[PDB]
């Protein structure tokens, strides 16, 4: 894995 | 780091055809995924510069996205249905390589992938 993209308003 | 150039989408040195299954892939399969609530992370190449992902293209060497796939279909870039399906497959696996389990985008990919598999089960007959 890399650093990732963050939340996309589904959560949480 | 710069972004790499986007994947090639037009190559007139490849012969071109339209087939029942390629048309279905563009007008039904891709169209259905494209308009899904979870499509948007997959609608264009990852812009590592604007998203500040300096590691993205260190990790992902075969980028692929639905924007590219759409352009390839519009350009008759694929001769066989399976070439298009392979590009979808690559797009999903890249997501699972780069992003951590539990992340929102992984949930989104899994839902789109399940839908993709369902739609591919409905391809029409080959010439």
């Amino acid at each position: 894995s890399g650093r990732g993209k963050g939340g996309k308003g589904l959560g949480y | 780091s710069m972004n790499p150039p986007p994947p090639e989408t037009s190559n007139p040195n490849k012969p071109k055809r339209q087939t029942n299954q390629l048309q279905y892939l563009l007008r039904v399969v891709l169209k259905t995924l494209w308009k899904h609530q979870f499509a948007w992370p997959f609608q264009q190449p990852v812009d590592a510069v604007k998203l500040n992902l300096p590691d993205y293209y260190k990790i992902i060497k075969t980028p692929m996205d639905m924007g590219t796939i759409k352009k390839r279909l519009e350009n008759n870039y694929y001769w066989n249905a399976q070439e298009c399906i392979q590009d979808f497959n690559t797009m999903f696996t890249n997501c699972y390589i780069y992003n951590k389990p539990g992340d929102d985008i992984v949930l989104m990919a899994e839902a789109l992938e399940k839908l993709f598999l369902q739609k591919i089960n409905e391809l029409p007959t080959e010439e």
